[PDB]
């Protein structure tokens, strides 16, 4: 899965 | 003393990051890409923060929000780099601690493309472009990013509409002596989507030729493309 | 009862020219693309003879005419077929004897410019584009070009100008209910300049390959690019 | 000479 979908699910 | 979304982005704007260029490596055209993209990597995360801020994107579902960045990426690092640029001569400041020269952009391959970005700068230097329209453009280049794989079309209608508003109500009460400047700023975004497909276009034959290392981030979002 | 520059783009608009694909000649790939630039060098001299009747561009030296058309020519023929098309669904209409679907666009190897030519296709049916707007857009389009190689910088700005406050004047007199359609007309021009680029890159590949014969005058146009 | 130039000067 997407770490571009991780940092815009994070803090 | 204007538009609160102007205001807002502008303090949303992130902090200059600095390239870093490893100093134990010797000077070569691997180096300079090596540099730049990982310098790019860095830059979109900050890029992905940024963009939470403008107003309504938040709001959008993931995939959208994923699909408006994965399109206009490339257009917000060179928004940077020309606004960076507007009081050089024939130089780009990717950074602070890295500006290249046309002996610089020879040695990286990047003559072409570095000076399809000196024409942006150009024109911004031209039309004298101020810290505000910077802002908002990158704003709009991010909303107007042309996605084919968008859910909810009404919703980033509603954004592209939003940031326009913005782009209009400053200028026309900034700029009361030229009634087509919000238009003419607008007329610069096609020159910054061709220069972005050259970019891109670029750094994937770069990608495709193994010999440059690159960061997760920056792949997927070459990927995207 | 509108804008007088409008008035007159529209009744400089051409006439329609046929594709006349050769009956004796048996269907394939090089049969299509040697039809499509075979119109498309028929087609830029029409639009030679066009862009005379567009306010101030003849009053350009003749360096700065073919700097504004060398740049354009490609937008200024997609924007043709993005016009004729949008009473259609999923197909282009190159010419009234020449509308190309999915499996035509396949057999041309033309599936993905064709696509991306139908996305502008289906934003300008959504904001159903007028041809008053077609028209205007055209001649900004060409003013707007982008071109490194502009003699009189003023004289060009100064064409922009006159065009970019026709389409302002046209939207504030007709389109009172939307005072952001001029400025959302003007955010349609990055799509175009980006399909004009792949379909220009897609043309000069087939040029190199050496297997479709071509007319003086698009050889010409593509070697400018 | 480009035909350009030419139907650029042409009637
Ligand atoms: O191709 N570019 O314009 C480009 C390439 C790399 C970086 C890094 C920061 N800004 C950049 C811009
Ligand atoms: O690549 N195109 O969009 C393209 C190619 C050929 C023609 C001929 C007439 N209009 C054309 C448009």
């Amino acid at each position: 899965n997407s770490l571009l979908l991780h940092l815009l699910k994070s803090q | 003393p204007y538009n609160k979304i102007v205001s807002h982005l502008l303090v949303a704007e992130p902090e200059k990051i600095y390239a870093m260029p490893d100093p134990t490596v010797p000077d070569s055209d691997i180096k300079a890409l090596t540099t730049l993209c990982d310098l790019a990597d860095r830059e979109l995360v900050v890029i992905i923060g940024w963009a939470k801020h403008i107003p309504g994107f938040s709001t959008l579902s993931l995939a959208d929000q994923m699909s408006l960045l994965q399109s206009a990426w490339m257009e917000i690092l060179i928004l940077g780099v020309v606004y960076r640029s507007l009081s050089f001569e024939d130089e780009l400041v990717y950074a602070d601690d890295y500006i290249m020269d046309e002996d610089q952009s020879k040695l990286a391959g990047l003559l072409d493309l570095n000076n399809a970005i000196l024409q942006l700068v150009k024109k911004y230097k031209s039309m004298k472009l101020e810290k505000e329209e910077f802002v908002t453009l990158k704003a709009i280049a991010l909303a107007n990013s042309d996605s084919m794989h968008i859910e909810d079309v009404e919703a980033v209608q509603k954004l592209q509409d939003v940031l326009h508003e913005a782009l209009q109500d400053y200028e026309a009460g900034q700029h009361m002596e030229d009634p087509r400047r919000a238009g003419k700023m607008l007329m610069t975004l096609p020159l910054l989507r061709q220069t972005s497909t050259k970019a891109v276009q670029h750094f994937y034959n770069i990608k495709l030729e193994g010999k440059v290392p690159m960061h997760k981030l920056f792949l997927e979002m070459l990927e995207a493309k």
